[PDB]
RNA sequence: AGAUCUUGGUGGUAGUAGCAAAUAUUCAAACGAGAACUUUGAAGGCCGAAGUGGAGAAGGGUUCCAUGUGAACAGCAGUUGA
RNA sequence: UCUGGGUCGGGGUUUCGUACGUAGCAGAGCAGCUCCCUCGCUGCGAUCUAUUGAAAGUCAGCCCUCGACACAAGGGUUUGU
């Protein structure tokens, strides 16, 4: 679930560029 | 450390040219563990690779 | 000096004082204001002097 | 630099009683301080410092 | 100190400023800088020019 | 103190002035991190990106004539290093640039 | 001691000429003893389909690929490399 | 030092020429609505007008600040009749 910490930290890895830049979809680890 | 073969092969991979070849710039370690292309597979679908999408060449002007 | 180039009385009429910062076309700060008159930050800053 | 405008007394002149605009210089002068005095005494080698 | 001239813009024009211009018609104009003598040689009107005297009395 | 940040404004247009047009962004960076180093007294001296695309954002030649930075220096004590401050400039987007002071900014 | 002698070696020149054809680089980070030059990301540009793109013939012959090294070479450097 | 010099900000000067937005029964005209309106309303439309001698730049080798900010009694190498 989302709360106030995760979400403020969410919005910078979801950004890999500057304006007019695709989002970033996910980012998963698995062994 | 030197990520030239893993743009190679994911540029092979997904069938786009290594422009649009995205590499994870904190994931440098563990997409430098890639040296097959089911590896380079494993990291698309993990999305520590991404196919950046195509640059906007609008038309609206000259409609 | 005893040529009449030199021992000659010089009486000035008028000495130049526009801006040569520039191409300068008013002497004081007094005739550009007469002549131009109020401007926006001049009413700007008399709204703010009320 | 700057210029003026004065009236010529240049008797015979094509500029006799007529005006000129002339082009002159601004020199500031600030009045200089005495601080020291110098003696020479001169020598057939020339003036040197007594 | 001596006549004071107006321009192709109607300013003031001090001695020692400007240029002075004679046609072969007979008539001769004044200007106060390069600016108002190119727009004058290029025959804009000065009731169109913003800063112009006779535009800002026109308007 | 030395953990102190700041926001001043520095006018580009007045260092990079003379400048040719394929030097004037690079000249600008130069300029900034020589700004920053002199108002911080710290040789380490890192820009961030986001002002690095600021600079860069109009070309290398049409360089905006002013901007609005927060030199902000920060603890080094990370490593053994020979310096142990360093200045992280960052960039403050503006509107406008008059009245704007040099202005203390807390944490 | 000579032959603009033969072969080999060495000076001054001289740390000099010079490393100026084809617009352009910048920021952050990683590895690393070491980064203007390697790699990743972001930005600004260029080739602009009669290309600095994608594939062949002749010719080359292993230069292809991966890993490792930093002696020499790549007229600066290099953690890179035909 | 009765401080100092910088960096911004301010003011002055000067260069160009009237900014974005908003408003207009301004505008060649054109397209829809008529219980409506009795001559109206709703859009498109270069340009024009007011706001607006406005907006923007101005020392980097322009002028004056006393506003803000921090910084400046510190570093190195030598020198004797
Ligand atoms: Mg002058
Ligand atoms: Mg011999
Ligand atoms: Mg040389
Ligand atoms: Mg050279
Ligand atoms: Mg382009
Ligand atoms: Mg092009
Ligand atoms: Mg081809
Ligand atoms: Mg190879
Ligand atoms: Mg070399
Ligand atoms: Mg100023």
């Amino acid at each position: 679930i989302m709360n106030q910490e995760k979400l403020a930290k969410l919005q910078a890895q979801v950004r890999i560029g500057g304006k007019g830049t695709a989002r970033r979809k996910k980012k998963v680890v698995h062994r | 450390s030197m990520l030239r073969l893993q743009k190679r092969l994911a540029s092979s991979v997904l069938r786009c040219g290594k422009k649009k070849v995205w590499l994870d710039p904190n994931e440098t370690n563990e997409i430098a563990n890639a040296n097959s292309r089911q590896q380079i597979r494993k990291l698309i679908k993990d999305g520590l690779i991404i196919r950046k999408p195509v640059t906007v060449h609008s038309r609206a002007r000259c409609r | 000096q005893t040529k009449r180039r030199a021992l000659e009385k010089i009486d000035l009429k008028f000495i130049d004082t526009t801006s040569k910062f520039g191409h300068g076309r008013f002497q004081t700060m007094e005739e550009k204001k007469a002549f131009m008159g109020p401007l926006k930050k001049d009413r700007i800053a008399k709204e703010e002097g009320a | 630099m700057t210029h003026i405008v004065r009236e010529v007394d240049r008797p015979g002149s094509k500029v006799n009683k007529k005006e000129v605009v002339e082009a002159v210089t601004i020199v500031e002068t600030p009045p200089m301080v005495v601080v020291g005095i110098v003696g020479y005494v001169e020598t057939p080698r020339g003036l040197r410092t007594f | 100190m001596k006549v004071e001239l107006c321009s192709f813009s109607g300013y003031k024009i001090y001695p020692g400023h400007g240029r002075r211009y004679a046609r072969t018609d007979g008539k001769v104009f004044q200007f106060l800088n390069a600016k108002c003598e190119s727009a004058f040689l290029s025959k804009r009107n000065p009731r169109q020019i913003n800063w112009t005297v006779l535009y800002r009395r026109k308007h | 103190n030395e953990v102190v940040t700041r926001e001043y404004t520095i006018n580009i247009h007045k260092r990079i002035h003379g400048v040719g047009f394929k030097k004037r962004a690079p000249r600008a960076l130069k300029e900034i991190r020589k700004f920053a180093m002199k108002e911080m007294g710290t040789p380490d001296v890192r820009i961030d990106t986001r002002l690095n695309k600021a600079v860069w954002a109009k070309g290398i030649r049409n360089v905006p004539y002013r901007i609005r930075v927060r030199l902000s220096r920060k603890r080094n004590e990370d490593e053994d290093s020979p310096n142990k401050l360093y200045t992280l400039v960052t960039y403050v987007p503006v509107t406008t640039f008059k009245n704007l002071q040099t202005v203390n900014v807390d944490e």
